[PDB]
């Protein structure tokens, strides 16, 4: 009934506009990473915890660790469940890469009501 | 109010619907929070074009342009696109530059070009907000 998320990037800017889009869609629980450090240490803890996210939203450029390293991590731990990037596309392949790291879907900013709801709708 | 090239209405306008009321709750906070983030960045773009680390402005460069590509300030964006890839010794042809000297020099003309439309853009939005 209640969703637990995940979102992790850098930028406090895209987050807060991330964090509205998904309270208007009756979206509460949502913690927030600054990096893919943090992003790996709390979904380890989710696991360890026995809460698990159900979805996570991770950028692709973090200091420390990087959204591409941190999704490998993630799936390494053994958590199966939908990762989504946010990305700032300068290229088009770029997917690649993501998917070959363990992403699932992808949103390129800027972020709308529109297409955050058919990747949820998933 | 009148913005011209500084802004994208419709992708601006889409952060105002994101406005509970008429109130500009959400939305001026944000776009005042966008501003410190800038100038912030913009000083550590300084710093890496001092210690001359052109990946640094490249992730610098990148940051920068999510945000101001949600807000709709395509000037700031363009600017900070540049910025990304000549930190990536990438010319705007997609042709690698072998002079750092170059990359360094564009990226601060480039960076000039960011904060003097920040500065244009820092008074419109003042006023409109209020
Ligand atoms: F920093 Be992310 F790739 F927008
Ligand atoms: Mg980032």
């Amino acid at each position: 009934g209640k969703l637990r998320v995940l979102v992790a990037d850098d930028n406090t800017v895209n987050i807060e506009v991330v964090s509205r889009l998904l309270k208007l869609e009756s979206i509460y629980d949502v913690t927030i990473a600054k990096d893919g450090q943090e992003a790996y240490e709390l979904v380890k803890n989710a696991m360890e915890t026995g809460e698990r996210f159900d979805v996570i939203f991770m950028d692709i450029q973090m200091p420390n660790l990087d959204g591409l390293q941190s999704t490998r991590l993630i799936r390494a731990l053994g958590y199966n469940a939908p990762i989504v990037a946010l990305t700032a596309f300068s290229e088009e392949s770029n997917v690649k890469e993501c998917m070959e790291s363990g992403m699932n879907e992808f949103l390129s900013k800027p972020i709308r009501r529109p297409a955050l709801k058919q990747v949820l709708a998933k | 109010p009148d913005f011209g090239d500084h802004v994208d209405t419709s992708i601006f306008g889409q952060i105002l619907e994101m406005d509970e009321g008429d109130d500009h709750d959400f939305s001026a906070p944000l776009v005042l929070n966008f501003f410190e983030q800038a100038e912030e960045t913009f000083q550590k773009m300084e710093t890496a074009l001092n210690n001359k680390d052109l990946p640094e402005l490249s992730k610098l460069g990148h940051f920068l342009k999510g945000s101001s590509a949600t807000l709709g300030f395509t000037k700031i964006r363009d600017s900070c696109q540049l910025i990304q890839q000549y930190g990536h010794g990438l010319n705007v042809d997609g042709s690698s530059e072998p002079d750092e000297g170059v990359c360094l020099k564009k990226i601060a003309e480039a960076l000039a070009s960011a904060r003097v439309d920040t500065v244009a853009l820092h008074k419109m939005m003042r006023e409109f907000f209020e």
